Parts: structure tokens; C-alpha cells; sequence
């Protein structure tokens, strides 16, 4: 991991989530369940998909070899012809193997970034109205029902609406 | 006391697929797209609507000149590409040299439509014998000759000077072929041609050739020590080819009309016909594929993936799949 | 965004700031205003500028084509000559298009990194002497005048000097 | 720095640490000392090492030039031969210089990532049982002996075991 | 109650500029630098201080030999580069072949300074006529010849054997040109040269050439069936070229002194002169540019951007510009 | 009051090593690996077990034909690679041309084992003198000839027609060399060969050559105006080479048996032997190196690093080393 999320602080991944690449697992008094963030998952599909097509398109023009015959006293240009044609095969083989190796790395770290960006989208929403456990989970200081959570997921989360309730339970564990 | 939780996490599955990275190999991943095509039908197929010329055990020279061991090909006229073995056995049955052969093979790889036409009929040779024939150019163990060129010899005991022309009436280029015979000694020369100091001269608007027999002692090839050297030219439309000779002339009976030029190829392969169709052919088999790459063979023809020497090319799409 | 800042938690960018690439917008009792961090902006100019010149320099030696004539019976070497010269044109066209596509990505994420690095330079200065709102803004628990702020910008910010005042206002919202 | 750690918030590096690339400096009542995280350091050695070998292997097949003679009337193919052979030398020289320039960048930012990932591995372990100073140091709210610390280093750190003690000292600085 | 705030943010403007990425296209950005040059003046300009040789409707052969339709060029001596059409019309006015033409054109593309000198004056031919002339090599509808080479014919009714030499006094290489005439029949041969079996032999320290007329029947080109084949060599300093002939010799009157070799080129273009200056020229126009790349045409001369086939190359400099 | 601390930090040392980046140069780093090899011993060494042929001031032609100034090389038989100067001085001592020389040099660069054998002994020439000799092919200021080919001349006052063959008994290819002499005039011809109109004809299964002297006037080279043109062929196993001549024949005495073909090379270098060993040789010196790259010279032989034109290639391994 380059960004610290995948196989980082969020140790392990969820066999349970299925409808997407990145998402949430809630756990409240009404019950649990996995739900994938389709905003961030779709942006990661449009990304990778575009990547593939671009790797293909950059390669759509490249050196095509053709058979050429030489006689017994044209060894020099025959050998020139041979080295030339291997030269381009070796060149394009290098370009393809390297482009794949490189964009593979960029792909994995992209997923890593996308997850940490999603975790941060939540953390910055909740702030002190919840506790971060260090495993990619937030423990709420207030009460989040199966309708409050859809607000933090959609980004439409009214902070002050829970702020006061939350404050009193956070300070409770003290005096 | 415990409260409501939300978590952030990521996808995992039961996926074995691996991809590679500069810094780490064999990364087990979630989803992956293979982009390298590594299988072929192993067959020489038609290319779109059109079938290849498979020369079998003949060579381009053998076919064009009409080696008797190649009569199969006396009337081919349309192909997609040409297949010729590494070392065909039936080329020049009478030992000799084919001038600018590779340039002709190359010229041929830009042509997909011949129409063989009769340019000088044997009827013309009213004062020469046309029955010249050899045991090297032998058919059913009975001495024969090249089907498309005629071995002129003395009639009675004379060889009158030849002067014959042909004008390219058509609107296509014309490939004419001729030759000269190199005898072993002055005796043999006189026995075939009477005349003792000979020439063959060919003239067009561009060509200006003068050939002269070379009597010398040579090693035996197919039991013969004599030789026969062939030559070709492209006769453009509305131009005339002019032969003059007083002996040793191997005259053209047939010429080839060049009806369609297209992108083509001469492939070296040991395979036979495949009776199948494709959009992409290689010397070792055809390709039915959508992959952007393949690694089967560099020499391809038709709309194909790009060749690389890689044995493996796979893109990661999904994320690292933790055990 | 790869680092989460640009069009991330700092949603949207400031038409108002102009003197630089990255910077601050303050808002106190004396008044407001945009100011660009010239430390981080200049380091991003020296970076990109060097990048351009290096892309140009790596390309300053590359294959130059030359006209060559062949006659009617030199078709093979003419065709060899043609494929060879297209080969290099296709090769260098690939290298340039790909190098640009790649370094473009690296450029945008660089700006993204530079912003998140600047946000973090502030967050780690203030700590609990202020509140993070989740939009790239810090609400001060103490009083920051148009001279206290220039300290956090220059990095020269005396934490204990405000620590005590700050503590009492942060705990005020409780008991 | 792309990730903000190296020559970022962790300003300067430790001449004192020696047994590894990334690690800790503790300071308690029993005494001090540097110790390198061998988990993260070894993963960075296996990474870079693999990188080198892969750069070498991708280059193990590439164009080899060969001497060819031409006479006084083969100037055209001699010149063709010359341009062809320079073409590949210029091509492979570009590929090597660029691959090195690129992977160098990726290498430094990798170290940067590895450090910030290590800092975060600690921060998320401690949480409110300690204070982050903004310089890459954590001040403990509880008592960490030369045996408690080896727990946070090995990742085996029992949070609730110190949670209660810690809470009372953190709230002490208030009422 | 609300307190003092500080914020972190980033630059934005009213910028339409887009750049491209592997993962996303048409990213609206803040600042961008275009690095591809996509415009040319469309003119054949001087190259620095020096003007091109624009051959117009002549070919290199036509110019060097002195086709009468090319008298414009009888005294060129200094150029930057050469421009020649795809299919010039005035090359060899008398139908023939120019031996090793492409090798000479290539040799010429390394030369930017000729000085035409008189190597064998017509005065020398005291026992031969120098008035050989044809309707194909015709000027103002009145039969003429190549200006730089002389068609020797019989004087009275004899053609005495020729033996003439020239020594390269100068310290520059010398490009000498000669030729041989191929008549139609023995009759025509005797009418021009008297002598019936002829040769032209040329000797230097390196050259050892023996040419012999080829009488044959050929198609008509410019009404003629005869032919004329030309040949060239480089005569090094302090070396002597030696001609011996008894007929059919087309003798050099002028040779070309090679004063300056430089990097040059022969461009194929249909354009005329442009009366303009540049530091970078292409066959379709010149380039005034600082861009590291261009996409106008691969065949350039002078200090130029690098050619790519891209229609667009733009680097992002600034950051993503949010609407 | 202050409590226990833990910190996160990173390695630093007293390291000067720098590496480069697209965005920043001269980055002082902790550890770095240089991957470019920039030093050579400057010597022409043996290549593994085997020593090079260092021709010194001879050329391949000089060696194979036996220029008397090259007797050192009369019996070489095994090498690793060949070294020949840019402009050797001892090639064809008798001024002439070597036909298809570059193709032979190329063929030679695939051969590492000769065995010179005596194909036609001088004893054979029972009716011809074998003492043909020149002042240009002179040894200790006393007129000599090529050691491997024999200048046949008239014995008494006749030159009887030659007809000699040789069959390749061996199971290796055989490189035979011959030649023809071009005299200055009919007089000189008669003085050496008696016979006035001559030919040399060579025949194999593939070869069919007819050579004819070219009498012409030429510039003097080494005081001579005459010339001698040499030719070669590969005689396959169980095939016969056939010479016929009535004059001007330069006959083969020795042929070269091709025992081992291997990957080899002809290097242009001005250096002498080095008396040293290597696994990688260049024209300017050998390489003892593990680096994946080198920048010393493109033309290498043996297992070598990859050549680049870079003056510097260093990979960062460690991290930015703060002052
Ligand atoms: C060199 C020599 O004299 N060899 C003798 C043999 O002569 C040749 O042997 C071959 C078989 O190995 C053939 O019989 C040759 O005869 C032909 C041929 O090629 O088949 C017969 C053809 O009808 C004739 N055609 C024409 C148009 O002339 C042809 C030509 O003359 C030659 O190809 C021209 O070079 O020859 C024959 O030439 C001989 O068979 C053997 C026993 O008699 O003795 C050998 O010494
Ligand atoms: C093949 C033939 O006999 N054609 C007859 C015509 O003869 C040729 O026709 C052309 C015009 O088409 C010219 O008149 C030719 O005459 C010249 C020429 O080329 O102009 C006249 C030159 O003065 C003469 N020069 C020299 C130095 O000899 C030149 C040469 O002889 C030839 O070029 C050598 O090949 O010929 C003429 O040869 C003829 O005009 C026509 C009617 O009379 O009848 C045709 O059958
Ligand atoms: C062109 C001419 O006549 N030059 C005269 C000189 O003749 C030539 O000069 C050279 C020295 O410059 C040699 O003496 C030549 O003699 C040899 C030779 O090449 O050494 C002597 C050889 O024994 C003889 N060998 C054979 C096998 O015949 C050789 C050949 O004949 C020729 O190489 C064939 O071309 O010639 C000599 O030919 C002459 O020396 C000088 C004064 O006498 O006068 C010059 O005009
Ligand atoms: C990667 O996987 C392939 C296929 O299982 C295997 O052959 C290869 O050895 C693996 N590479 C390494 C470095 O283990
Ligand atoms: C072809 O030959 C005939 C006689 O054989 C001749 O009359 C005619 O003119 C020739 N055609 C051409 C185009 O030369
Ligand atoms: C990118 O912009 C260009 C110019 O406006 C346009 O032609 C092209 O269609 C755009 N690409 C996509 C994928 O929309
Ligand atoms: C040139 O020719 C003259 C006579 O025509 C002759 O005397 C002289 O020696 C020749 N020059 C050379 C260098 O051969
Ligand atoms: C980088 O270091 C080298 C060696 O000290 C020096 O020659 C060069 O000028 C430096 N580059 C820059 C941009 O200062
Ligand atoms: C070689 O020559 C001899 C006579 O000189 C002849 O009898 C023999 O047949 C020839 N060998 C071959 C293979 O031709």
C-alpha cells in the first residue's frame, strides 16, 4: 500500500460487500449490512476503463514486420533487414511490458487512494460527533438510525442536528 | 457502553488472478484483464472472401515459368496471399539462374490478380523447331520442357534470324519472361542452333538488353552441365517488347496480365491448406482474436493484434485481493 | 484527486486568490483576504518548470529522417528504408504522447499533494488551539489577529502563547 | 516530499538511527534510544531490490549493433545502415535515462509514503491515550515503560489497559 | 459563538485550456503549455544566408548534362538545398539510362558548391565533327543537344581512334560525365561513325570501364529507337581520366569542380521559390518556431523541432480548474 | 508536566551521493546504485580461450591473397575476432579491384576457423610459366607476387589452352580465389600471353562466369597502368570448380577450408595486441563489468552490458539525505 488504506489501517477486505469496489459496513440498533459507495466506485470504473482503452490506442500504430527475400550475395542487407526488424520487435515488446508494469502499480495505489479518500470523506463529516477506532470504523457518540447513515454516505449529513446530543455523551466518560 | 458504528472497507473475492508490478511480482488481485493472445488455429486459412495460392512443392519461378512438376498452377488467377515452402523442390528444372528473382518475388507480393495470356503462339515459329526438351525438365519420366517458354532449335539445318515483337494492347501491366541457353561446347551449340556466335537482344522503351551465350565447363546438375538463365520485365500499356535472336533464345509463349494490385505477401510455411476463414493469418496459423496484442509470429497479414515477444501481458483492473 | 485535497475535502477553488497557486483565506475581527503561500507555490514552479525542460532535453536527440532515392529494381531496399523510417516516427510519436499523458497525471496529483501538504502544515501547527471544519478551514479557539496569522503562515507560530486561552474556550462548550 | 513526511512534518532525519531505514526514537523514565522498524524497512528493501532487477531484466534484450562494410557506390545503404543503428542507440538511451529518472521519483516518494504510513500506524494505535506534537512525536498521557513501547512497535498494543489511566491525566489539564 | 478562521485553498481562474491523462481526457486545467508546432509558411525559403537550387521542371540529370530545356541552370554554383519535382519533364532529352543515378543524387546531397569548368574544349576535336544533334534534344523546335556533352561524329568519311586525357590540376574533387550512343542498325552506325565494331574505354586510377554499343530493336521514345547511356565518376586531385574510343563516344566538354561539401538535401516539392528566409525548411513549407516538436512533415533540413505524427501535444502546468 | 515520548523518524548519514529526477536534479540521497560502466582496459584482448587475428597493416584481401608484405598471416587458422585498421596499407599490391569484397568480409565475420589447403600445385603447370611477378608486388626490393595465387605466363612462345578442375573431397565449404590481368596494350598482351583474344571461364554447379581482359589506358598506380581483378566463390562439398583459360588467368594455388563457423566480427581499430583476456571486447578496449549498461563504444563482441550514449546512469535506492 502506498496510501496506507488497503492492507494498512483498514486491515483486510470484505468478502461481504459485492455491489461495488469501495463501500461501508454499518452496525446500529436496527441492524447491519454492507453497502458500496457508487459515487467513488463508478469513478474508479470510468478511470480504469479509460486507462485500458488508452493503452490499446497508443499501441494501435506500431511497427509491422514484412517478409523480404535476399540472395546469396546480399548477406549484408539481409542482416541489416534482420537486425532492423528485431530492433522494433524488441522495442515494442519493451514498451508494452513496461507500460503494463507501470500502470499496474498506478492502478493498485489508485484503489488505495480511493479508499483512504472515502474514509476521509466520512471522518471529516463526523468529526467529534464520533470516535475513530483505527481500523476504518467510526463509533458514533450519538444515535445513527438506518436513515442518519444514508446522510453521511450521500454526504448530506447535518452536523449540528446531532452535535448537542453527541457532546453530552462524549463528556459523560469523564466527570 | 458500545454504540452504533459505520466502517470503511473495500472489495474482496475468491480470485486467483495475478498481475505484476516493477516492485513486486505475482500480486494476487481481484479482477484482471489479459491483453495478450497466445493461441492460433494452426492452419493456413482463406483471408476474408479469398483463398491463398499454396504452391506446395513448387517455387515462384517453377510456377511462373511452368516447371512440368507444377502444372497444377498453370491457370491460377486470384489469391489473397502466397505460401511457398522454405526449400521447394520444383523450381528451375533446367539448371540455371533467375535474374532479379527476389525483386520479382517482391513485385509479386503487391499483386493478387494474374490473367495468363498467349503472347507469341507456337504457330509463329514457322522456320524454327519448338520441340526443345530436356531430361531435367522431364515429366512422366519422358523428357519435357517449361510450359510457358519455348525452346527454339534449328529447323532442317538452319536457324534463321528471329525478329518478333508484341504490343501491349491491354490497359494492365504485363509481366513477360524469357531466357537464354548456355551450351557446353562449340559442338553442342552447332547441333542445336547451327549458328556459332549468337546473341539474344530484348528491347522496350526502358529495356535495352543484349545477352550472349557463355560456353564453359561446369559441374553436373541433374546430369546436365549446360545452363539456362531467365529474365523478366514489366511491359507497360501501349508499349512493345522486341526480341531479336540468331540462337539460344528461350522464347515467351505466355505473359501474365497484372489485373489487380493489392497488399499481399509471400509466406514461408510447411503447412498445407486449412479449409477455413480468417481476418488475420500467420505462417504457423490464423488468429481469431480481440486482444490488442499477440505473441504467435511476427510475420502476419490482415487486420491483426500487435506482435510482441512477451509470453504474458495482463493488466490489473481491481484491487489487491487479500487472503 | 489522488491526494484528496483538490476537489476533495477542500471542495472548489478560489477565484479570489491570484498571486499564487496555493494559499490561505483568513477571516478575523480586523477583516478578511486571500494570501498565497509563496514558499510552496515557488517550489511548485521550480518543479514544473524543471519538468518541462527535462522532457524537452530527453527529446533533443531523436531520429531524424532523410530522403533517399531508389530505382525500379531496388524495391526491396526502398521498402526496407520506408518501414525503417516509419518505425522510428511511430516510436518517437509514441514516446512523446505517452510521456505527456503520464507526466500530466503526475503534475495534477503533485498540485493535489502540495495542497494537502499545506493544509497539514497548518493543522499540525494549531492542533487543539483550533477546530477543523472539514472544508479546509480552521476555526480558532483563541484570538488570531492579522499578525498572529502571519505566524502560522510563516510557520513561526508560538503554540503555548495561546494554549491557555484556547483551552478555556474549548472546555467552555461543555460544563 | 509527495506524502508530507520526509522533510515535511517530520523535519530532518536521524543520524542516530542506523540499523534500518524507518524507525522510532523513544524517551521515557527508564531512558532513550533509536530502534528501526524492521517490518517496514525489510518491505522497503524487498521493494527497491526487486525494482532494480526488473529494470535490468527489461533491458536484457535490446538492440545490439554490428559492423557492416559498404563500398564507394553503396553510399545510400551505408547511410541507411548508419541512421538505423543510431536510431536504436538513441531510442534505448532515451528509454534508460527516462526509466531511471521516473523510477527515481517513484523511489523517493515510496520512502516518503513508507514513513507517513508508519507514523499513521502509531497514531491510530495510541489515539487519545497520547498527544501528537506535530513533529512526528507522540507525548503519552499515560506511562510507557521500555516494554509498553515494544507493544506499539510490534503493533501488539492493548488500548483499554492504559485507557483509564490516560483519560484522568488528559482531563486533569482543565478543571 | 463564531470565531476567527483560517482556510487552505487553491488557485482557480476563467481558463478553458484542457490537457489529457491516461485515465481521463479533456481535463479543464488552469495553465497549460502547448509543445507542438502545427503551422508553416507554406513556402520554399532560403536557408540562412543561402538560397536553394529550385530545378523547376528539370531533373538532376537534365541539369548536370545540360538538357537544352534547362539552360537556366548552366551556371549555378552555390545552394543550400535542392528542390526537384516528383516527376520532372526535362531529364534525358535523348532517351537512355543514367548509370548509378541515385548514388549520384545522393553524392550530390552532400555538396553545396559546384564550379563548372571546361575540361575538353570542342577545339580539341580537330579530326571529328562535334555537331551531333537530335530532334529529341531539340530547343526552339530546331534539333540540338546536351550543352555539357558533345556528340562526336565522323569527319569526312573517317572516325580516327580517339585518345584523350585530362589531369585534375585542382585541389578539389572533379565530377566528370560521359556517355555512349546505341544506334538502331549497322547502317545507322556506319552513317554516324563509319567504324562498325566500336568501344568506349574510360580509365582512372580506380575506374577501368569498357563500353560497347548495343544494336537492337527498341520501342520508340520521342520518336527515337536509339538510346544514349550516361556514366559518371569522381576524379580525385592529381589523377588523370583517360578516354579511348573509335565511335559512339559522347564526350565530356564540362566537368564540375566540388568546392564545398556540406550537409544538404534534395527535396521533392511542387512549390516554387518563396523569397523568404528560415532556419528550418520542409518540402511543404518553412518553420519559425521554438516548440520542441512539430507535426508538419518528416523530411526537414536545418535546426528544427522534432517531428511527431501527433495532432496535439499539450503539457499541464497548473491545476484542475473547477467550474 | 512532560511525559514519556515516542517518535517516528527516518534514516540519515554522511552521504554525498546524488541522483536525478524529472522534476529536480542533484538530489543528495542516502544510498544509490550506479548502473553505468564507464571504464575499459584500452586493450585488444583475447576473447575467452581464443586470440584475435590482428592483421596490423594488412587488409583481409592482402591476407587471403598473400600480399608479400603480409607473410605473417600465411598460416593463421583459428581466431575469436578480426582486427583491421581503418586504412591498411597492404591490400592489393598489384592495383585492381576485389569483386564482392564487402560480401566476403561479411562472410568472413561468420567464420573463426580456416585451414589453408593446396588445391592446384605449381607442378601442374607443365606447359606454362608460373613465375609471373611485379615490382608493385615486390618483397625485399626484389619483384615478387601474391603468395596464394599464381601469375601464369607463356612458356617458350606458346600459351596452350588451360582446362583444370578441382573437386571438394572434404566435408567443409571451400573458399577459392582467382583473378584476371588487364594489360595496357596489344603488345604487352602478346609479350605475356602470346594469344591475343582471351577469356577466363569459371564453372561450378552455381557459378557460370566468363571474364575477358579489358585493354585500356589508365592512370599509374604504383608505377603501373595495368590492373588485376580478383573474384571468389564458395565451393560446396562434393562439387567441382572448373577453370578454362587461354591467357590472363591468375590461378588459385591455395584455397581455404571453412572448418568452423561462429559468431565473430571484424573490428576497425588502431590498437595492437594487448596480451590479456576478456568476456567482452570493444574496438577501443575490453570490459570487465557487472553493470547492466556501458557507454564506451557501440560495436562490441561477447557477453556485454547494453550500450547507451549516457554519461551517467544512477538509481536512487535510499531516501533524501537532509543536511
Ligand atoms: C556432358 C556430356 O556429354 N554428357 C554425356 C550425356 O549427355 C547428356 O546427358 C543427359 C543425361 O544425363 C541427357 O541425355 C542430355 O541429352 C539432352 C537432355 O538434356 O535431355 C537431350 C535433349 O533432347 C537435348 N535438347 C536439345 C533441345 O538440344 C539436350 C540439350 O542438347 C542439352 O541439354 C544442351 O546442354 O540434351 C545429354 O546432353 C550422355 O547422356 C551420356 C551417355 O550418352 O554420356 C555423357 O558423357
Ligand atoms: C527508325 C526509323 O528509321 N525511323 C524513321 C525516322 O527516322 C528518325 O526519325 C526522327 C523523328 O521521329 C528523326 O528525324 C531522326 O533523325 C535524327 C534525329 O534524331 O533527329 C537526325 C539527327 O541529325 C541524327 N543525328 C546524328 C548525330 O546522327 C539522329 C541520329 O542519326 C539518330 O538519333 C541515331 O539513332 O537522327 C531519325 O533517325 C524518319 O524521320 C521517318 C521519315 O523520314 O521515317 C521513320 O521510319
Ligand atoms: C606504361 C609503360 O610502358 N611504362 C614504362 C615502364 O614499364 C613498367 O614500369 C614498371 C616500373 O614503374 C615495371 O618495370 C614494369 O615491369 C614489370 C613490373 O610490373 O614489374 C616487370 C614484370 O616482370 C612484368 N611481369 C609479367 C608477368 O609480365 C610486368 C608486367 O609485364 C606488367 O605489370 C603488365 O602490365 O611488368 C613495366 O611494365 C618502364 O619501367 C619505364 C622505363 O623502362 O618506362 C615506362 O614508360
Ligand atoms: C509467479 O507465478 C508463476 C506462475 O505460478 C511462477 O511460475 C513464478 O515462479 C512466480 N514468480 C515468483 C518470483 O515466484
Ligand atoms: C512488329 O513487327 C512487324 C513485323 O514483324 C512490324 O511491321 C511492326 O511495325 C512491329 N511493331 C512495332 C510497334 O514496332
Ligand atoms: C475532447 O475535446 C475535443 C475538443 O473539444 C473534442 O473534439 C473531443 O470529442 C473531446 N473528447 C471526448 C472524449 O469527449
Ligand atoms: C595525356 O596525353 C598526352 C598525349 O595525348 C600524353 O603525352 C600524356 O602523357 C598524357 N598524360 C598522362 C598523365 O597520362
Ligand atoms: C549537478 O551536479 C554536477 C556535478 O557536481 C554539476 O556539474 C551540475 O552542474 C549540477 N547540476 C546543476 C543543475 O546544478
Ligand atoms: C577433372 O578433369 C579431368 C581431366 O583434366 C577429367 O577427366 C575429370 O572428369 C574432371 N572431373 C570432373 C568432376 O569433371
Amino acid at each position: 500500500g502506498l496510501f496506507g488504506a488497503i492492507a494498512g489501517f483498514i486491515e483486510g477486505g470484505w468478502q461481504g460487500m459485492v455491489d461495488g469496489w469501495y463501500g461501508y459496513h454499518h452496525s446500529n440498533e436496527q441492524g447491519s449490512g454492507y453497502a458500496a459507495d457508487k459515487e467513488s466506485t463508478q469513478k474508479a470504473i470510468d478511470g480504469i476503463t479509460n486507462k485500458i482503452n488508452s493503452i490499446i490506442d497508443k499501441m494501435n500504430t506500431q511497427f509491422e514486420a514484412v517478409g523480404r527475400e535476399f540472395n546469396n550475395l546480399e548477406r549484408r542487407i539481409e542482416n541489416l533487414n534482420k537486425k532492423m526488424e528485431d530492433g522494433f520487435l524488441d522495442v515494442w515488446t519493451y514498451n508494452a511490458e513496461l507500460l503494463v508494469l507501470m500502470e499496474n502499480e498506478r492502478t493498485l495505489d489508485f484503489h488505495d487512494s480511493n479508499v483512504k479518500n472515502l474514509y476521509e470523506k466520512v471522518r471529516l463529516q463526523l468529526r467529534d460527533n464520533a470516535k475513530e477506532l483505527g481500523n476504518g470504523c467510526f463509533e458514533f457518540y450519538h444515535k445513527c438510525d438506518n436513515e442518519c447513515m444514508e446522510s453521511v454516505k450521500n454526504g448530506t449529513y447535518d452536523y449540528p442536528q446531532y452535535s448537542e446530543e453527541a457532546r453530552l455523551n462524549r463528556e459523560e466518560i469523564s466527570g | 457502553d458500545p454504540g452504533d458504528q459505520i466502517c470503511v472497507g473495500y472489495h474482496a473475492n475468491n480470485s486467483t488472478e495475478q498481475v505484476d508490478t516493477i516492485m513486486e511480482k505475482n500480486i494476487t488481485v481481484t479482477h484482471a484483464q489479459d491483453i495478450l493472445e497466445k493461441t492460433h488455429n494452426g492452419k493456413l486459412c482463406n483471408l476474408n472472401g479469398v483463398k491463398p495460392l499454396i504452391l506446395k512443392d513448387c517455387s515462384v519461378a517453377g510456377w511462373l515459368l511452368g516447371n512440368p512438376m507444377c502444372d497444377e498452377f498453370l491457370n491460377v488467377s486470384e489469391w489473397s496471399y502466397i505460401v511457398e515452402k522454405a526449400s521447394p523442390a520444383n523450381g528451375l528444372c533446367y539448371p540455371g539462374d533467375f535474374n532479379d528473382y527476389e525483386e520479382l518475388k517482391h513485385l509479386l507480393s503487391r499483386i493478387n490478380h494474374f490473367e495468363k495470356i498467349k503472347i507469341i503462339p507456337k504457330s509463329y515459329w514457322s522456320n524454327h523447331e519448338t520441340s526443345g526438351v530436356s531430361s531435367a525438365c522431364s515429366y512422366l519420366e519422358n523428357p519435357s520442357f517449361f510450359r510457358n517458354v519455348v525452346w527454339l532449335t534449328k529447323k532442317d539445318n538452319t536457324y534463321p534470324p528471329i525478329k518478333v515483337n508484341y504490343t501491349n494492347a491491354n490497359q494492365k501491366d504485363l509481366l513477360v519472361l524469357w531466357g537464354i541457353h548456355h551450351p557446353n561446347n562449340e559442338a553442342e551449340q552447332k547441333m542445336i542452333y547451327q549458328n556459332l556466335n549468337t546473341y539474344v537482344s530484348v528491347g522496350t522503351s526502358t529495356l535495352n538488353q543484349r545477352l550472349v551465350p557463355k560456353i564453359a565447363t561446369r559441374s553436373k546438375v541433374k546430369g546436365l552441365s549446360g545452363r539456362m538463365d531467365f529474365f523478366w520485365t514489366i511491359l507497360k500499356p501501349n508499349d512493345t517488347i522486341n526480341f531479336d535472336s540468331n540462337g539460344n533464345f528461350i522464347a515467351p509463349e505466355y505473359a501474365y496480365k497484372i489485373v489487380k494490385k493489392g497488399d499481399s505477401a509471400i509466406m514461408k510455411s510447411e503447412l498445407e491448406y486449412g479449409n477455413c476463414n480468417t481476418k488475420c493469418q500467420t505462417p504457423i496459423g490464423a488468429i481469431n482474436s480481440s486482444m490488442p496484442f499477440h505473441n504467435i509470429h511476427p510475420l502476419t497479414i490482415g487486420e491483426c493484434p500487435k506482435y510482441v515477444k512477451s509470453n504474458r501481458l495482463v493488466l490489473a483492473t481491481g484491487l489487491r485481493n487479500a487472503p
